[PDB]
RNA sequence: GGUGCAUGGUUGUCGUCAGCUCGUGUCGUGAGAUGUUGGGUUAAGUCCCGCAACGAGCGCAACCCUUAUCGUUAGUUACA
RNA sequence: GGCGAAGGCGAAAACUUAGGCCAUUACUGACGCUUAGGCUUGAAAGUGUGGGGAGCAAAUAGGAUUAGAUACCCUAGUAGUCCACACCGUAAACGAUAGAUACUAGCUGUCGGGGCGAUCCCCUCGGUAGUGAAGUUAACACAUUAAGUAUCUCGCCUGG
RNA sequence: AUUGGGCGUAAAGCAAGCGCAGGCGGAUUGAAAAGUCUGGUGUUAAAGGCAGCUGCUUAACAGUUGUAUGCAUUGGAAAC
């Protein structure tokens, strides 16, 4: 199949009593309660609609700027889809100064390859204080810049768990003339993605099942297996 | 309040411009006020070649001259002629049997001091060049050469009264605590028709490491 | 594109000792077929301000078309309790105002204007309410598309 | 001989401080902010972490001498 | 928290009664709306009129202190604060946001009323609040109780 | 500031409530058509002006033509 309905099973609710009015309007029709729950046609629609325009778009050469942001849950399933699709993956968010100053991202690319050779070049003059200095600027520009630490090469797009959660991710993604697409919740605000994606993340089989779909949107672009949408086993892992 | 660690930079992390030993304490004196007239006069007579700087040494009424320059060539001239007046007039000002003898070498990014630097930049302060434009000129002639991080200030008069309107440039690695860093600091006084304007450059020959005494 | 400047004044804060002596500059680039857009920049020289501020300037080029010699329709441009007065002038009087105004039209593509001022003098949301009311005319096509009736109107 | 508000150079006050400046760009409708800030952590913007932020530079430490134990070097007019 | 037209309403107890909140195709069938003029009310000082005056402080007066205290300290201390009457009818009576009218994301609170039901939760509508969308003030910010949206009427407004 | 502006802090909502002069009004329908359009005529002057021409050397100037311009008197319409 293609974005099967089949993991459209828990995408629903969240913390309720906090969320944007306008979010009635693209999701469904929500209880005095807060009810957070989603609908799924709708839901699966704009979800099928994202894949196949993200696969479309990646066909043209781009690129899907996986961001994994959440606690744990979300980053360490973003760098599964690294290690699983050749994307750029998230573990911290870069503080922002990414893409409208690209001299800014190459001098962060830069010292880390740097980093790296000094670290494999030399380790017996450097004292325990040096070799800590020496890993902790390698930690900082790896989390400074999540996306751009070993490459130059501008995102032809990017995603998040949430387009309200990261200000540097939204205002990196409003420089650029990019179809950006997001997981989006009843508390976010619709009004920072190309297409929304009215679904949960609280519960851990929705973002996972969404993200992964999202991964072999970009996978089928790419000419390599897919397995969501393909399989018709939902995963079961808890929010980590 | 404004000072730069250069004194204990040259002669212990770096050489002197005129150095030279002695048994007694009466004749430095004279010796010191005697070679800092020829070093004055051949930097002010030779500014076509640049020269870099003058090294004197003088020992009993011994002096001898060697002669650094970012273009050595105008010390010659065309057909050997400069060199020639060159070496008749060091000979004759050092004395009339003092011994002299001279050799041309040149240094890596030649125009590294900031002598010639701080005397150039006043000419074309003064030389139909806007003072913007002779900054930039300044800068380039530092950079070109194949020099490091600079820093430029001119103080002084613009032909008026106010104190709080000046430009200034610092562009680069330039620490003014490190003793070894090989930095140049060089001032001109320039007579113009208001006053007297100093023109001040700090030019780094190279951020030097392991090279912390005298050579 | 011509990239002039239009605006400069000396803006200073307070800080430890001493203000901040330095004057900025604003920049109007254009290019006459409907582009136009405008770019601020600080600097303590002249050239250099110029220099950065048609850098920011040419940074934005909004494109507008052109409608009897001037902008599309009526509008008062707002901003900062300053407001300017944008017409679609027919062609029977030229570019009559300011040398400010008449090079902000000019780079906007348009031949001629009748101007009109209402509120402060100072000079910066004069600017911005020409600009915010210069970019704000309509299109015939975009709505007649967005209408329920779509061929021109 | 003054005109140091004509100045160059010169040092000192705060204070050798605990911070400082500058670019990229972002956020304001402009003054401006940002980072450069803040939690941990220092004499220090010392660094980490987080934050439209990213870094470049300056001041304290940094080479320098000065300082101490040992090993060692040449050998008197030393030591012995 | 509610109400009262503002002025305001708090030891309790009763009465007259303005007015209120909830839902009524329910009735006249526009009877409407405001408001220059016009009607009434209007904190309070302080005025005199009759009592008591518990207490105190304008004023006044001593000791300080001060460059000097009838300023900040206090003691003595009247008008007055108290009440009955008028008049004073001004207030920071300003939300420096008019009255009548209808509409504009939400969200989290409260009170009152209607329904319901261990309580309750809940829904309805108002009142009473806010962050904030949109919208609107240069800006500060308001924002379902606007400084948002719009109709009728009036008052205030052009340099010190 | 109808054209062509405000009333929270840079004029500011009447001190509060009620009201007329005066002002405007919810829906349907009919009379009437003042408001409304419409059909016209009279006159609103030649000189003046808009468009046009002539001559004064050329307009300055002078002459000149279609045209202005406001009332009354006239067939209607029902949308309020």
């Amino acid at each position: 199949s293609l974005a099967k309905l089949g993991e459209m099973r828990t995408h629903v609710g969240m913390v309720k009593r906090y969320w944007n009015p306008k979010m009635g309007f693209f999701i469904e029709p929500e209880r005095k309660h807060n009810n957070d729950h989603f609908v799924l046609e709708l839901q699966r629609q704009s979800l099928q609609t994202a894949y196949n325009y993200v696969k479309e778009v990646a066909q043209n050469n781009g690129q899907i700027l996986f961001v994994g942001t959440k606690n744990d849950y979300v980053k360490k399933l973003v760098n599964n889809i690294a290690k699983r699709v050749d994307v750029a993956f998230i573990t911290q968010r870069w503080l922002g100064g990414t893409l409208t100053n690209f001299k800014t991202l190459s001098i962060s690319i830069n010292k880390l390859n740097k980093l790296v050779e000094k670290q494999a070049e030399n380790a017996a003059d450097l004292t325990k204080k040096e070799n800590l200095m020496l890993s902790r600027e390698i930690e900082r520009l790896e989390k400074f810049f999540g996306g751009v630490k070993s490459l130059k090469r501008l995102p032809n797009l990017l995603i998040v768990d949430d387009p309200v959660y990261e200000k540097n991710a939204v205002a990196e993604a409003n420089i650029l003339r990019i179809p950006v697409v997001a997981l989006c919740n009843t508390n976010t605000n619709p009004e920072l993605v190309d297409f929304i994606i009215p679904a949960n993340n609280h519960q851990p089989q929705s973002t996972c099942l969404l993200m992964n779909l999202l991964a072999d949107a970009v996978a089928e672009a790419k000419a390599m297996p897919t397995m969501f949408a393909y399989k018709p086993d939902e995963e079961i892992q808890i929010e980590i | 309040q404004k000072v730069n660690s250069n004194g204990l930079r040259f002669g212990i992390n770096k050489n002197w411009i005129s150095r030279w030993t002695a048994n007694s304490h009466a004749q430095t004196a004279k010796w010191l006020i005697e070679d800092e007239k020829i070093r004055n006069l051949f930097f002010v007579n030779y500014r076509n070649a640049q020269v870099s700087n003058v090294e004197i040494e003088r020992t009993q009424a011994t002096v001898d001259v060697f002669v650094y320059a970012a273009q050595p060539a105008f010390l010659i001239g065309s057909e050997n002629k400069n060199i020639q007046k060159i070496t008749k007039q060091i000979k004759q000002i050092i004395g009339r049997t003092t011994n002299l003898d001279l050799t041309i070498n040149e240094i890596g990014s030649p125009m590294l001091s900031a002598r010639i630097i701080a005397r150039d930049l006043a000419n074309a302060i003064e030389a139909r060049v806007p003072l913007r434009t002779a900054m930039r000129q300044s800068l380039i002639k530092v950079l070109k050469a194949g020099a490091n991080g600079i820093k430029v200030l001119v103080s002084g008069r613009l032909n008026g009264a106010e104190i709080a309107r000046d430009k200034m440039y610092i562009e680069g690695n330039m620490p003014l605590s490190t003793l070894r860093a090989d930095i140049d600091y060089a001032l001109e006084k320039a007579q113009t028709t208001y006053g007297v304007i100093g023109v001040k450059v700090w030019i780094n020959r190279g951020m030097i490491y392991t090279k912390g005494l005298n050579r | 594109f011509e990239e002039r400047i239009v605006k400069l004044k000396r803006i200073s804060k307070t800080t430890k000792g001493g203000r901040n002596m330095r004057f900025s500059v604003l920049v109007v680039v254009g290019n006459r077929k409907g582009k136009i857009g405008y770019g601020i920049a600080k600097a303590l020289e002249v050239p250099n301000a110029i220099k950065k501020a048609i850098k920011a300037a040419h940074n934005s080029l909004h494109t507008i078309e052109i409608h009897k010699g001037s902008i599309y329709h009526e509008v008062i441009g707002r901003s900062g309790a300053s407001r300017v007065l944008l017409k679609p002038a027919p062609q029977g009087t030229g570019i009559i105002a300011g040398g400010a105004i008449r090079a902000i039209i000019e780079l906007a593509g348009y031949s001629d204007i009748y101007t009109k001022n209402l509120g402060r003098n100072t000079p910066i949301n004069m600017i911005h309410a020409t600009m915010d009311g210069i970019l704000k005319q309509l299109s015939p096509r975009r709505v007649a598309i967005l209408r329920n009736k779509n061929l021109n109107e």
